[PDB]
């Protein structure tokens, strides 16, 4: 194991990101479980949110692999989890690491922007019946982000 | 050893599975597309020239629970099928009958699975079984 994943993972233990719990799989030191609660003000406010890190083997060349594991409606994340984020595609620099990958993801549920990701059937929604599209994911947090 | 967590590994084989694989006689693809737990996919056979599985497709339901790909997979066919390990009321695919499932190892996929199936339908045991009629689906 790389001695930058062993300083990672320590510093995110003993300096966690505010509103965001973050901690190594026991059996994969790759592998991190996490949780992000809605931000305040946000359509996700009173919610608990499941993420998935996976640091596959070229970090920190390669970005973190991130999914979500809890059901959200947000422009930038598909039926899967999977999330749309330049810093996880293209714009990755090994200069950034975990922690600007979770506030990047804070960051968008607290500001979503339908302008932002690659066109999809939620960014559509959320451009054109905002209200509407707010409102689904309010009710996704109670119904998929409460009490889990 | 870098270990691929279940949940990126079953992307990488979503992925793998819309972008096919080799000749194509074997699909998969998740079942149902919202489900985020990535368990239940389903599979696709074409059964093997010169046997009596030719010009036959096979649909098939499998599962990969929560300790794959540590753990075989579970494999059902929902098509109807004459074939050794075979559930003839339920169409379950007995583990201890299919090498792959029996000394299953953690490199393994649901590719590997199908394939396997397929090449065992060419085995002088089954491939001169004769066949139900086409149209025929286990219950469940």
């Amino acid at each position: 194991l790389p001695r930058r994943i062993i300083k990672e993972t320590q510093r995110l233990l003993a300096e966690p990101v505010p509103g965001i719990k973050a901690e190594p799989d026991e059996s994969n030191a790759r592998y991190f479980h996490v949780v992000i609660a809605g931000p305040q003000d946000s359509p996700f406010e009173g919610g608990t949110f499941k993420l998935e890190l996976f640091l596959p083997e070229e970090y920190p060349m390669a970005a973190p692999k991130v999914r979500f594991m809890t059901k959200i409606y947000h422009p930038n994340v598909d039926k899967l989890g999977r999330i749309c984020l330049d810093i996880l595609k293209d714009k990755w620099s090994p200069a950034l690491q975990i922690r600007t990958v979770l506030l990047s993801i804070q960051a968008l549920l607290s500001a979503p922007n339908p302008d932002d990701p690659l066109a999809n059937d939620v960014a559509e929604q959320w451009k054109t019946n905002e209200a509407q599209a707010i409102e689904t994911a309010r009710a996704w947090t109670r119904l998929y982000a409460m009490n889990n | 050893g870098v270990k691929v967590p279940r949940n990126f590994r079953l992307l990488e084989e979503l992925e793998e599975g819309q972008k096919g694989v080799g000749d194509g006689t074997v699909s998969w693809g998740l079942e149902d597309d919202e489900d985020m737990t990535l368990t239940r996919w389903t599979g696709m056979i074409i059964g093997p020239p010169r046997t009596n599985y030719e010009n036959r497709i096979y649909s098939l339901k499998v599962e990969c629970g929560p300790k794959y790909p540590e753990a075989p997979p579970s494999v059902r066919f929902v098509t109807k099928i004459n074939m050794n390990g075979i559930n003839n009321s339920s169409g379950m695919v007995d583990a201890r009958s299919i090498p792959v499932l029996a000394k299953w190892q953690n490199s393994y996929s649901i590719k590997v699975v199908l394939q396997e199936l397929r090449r065992l339908m060419m085995s002088k045991e089954n491939m001169k079984l004769p066949q139900p009629p086409e149209g025929q689906t286990y219950n469940n």
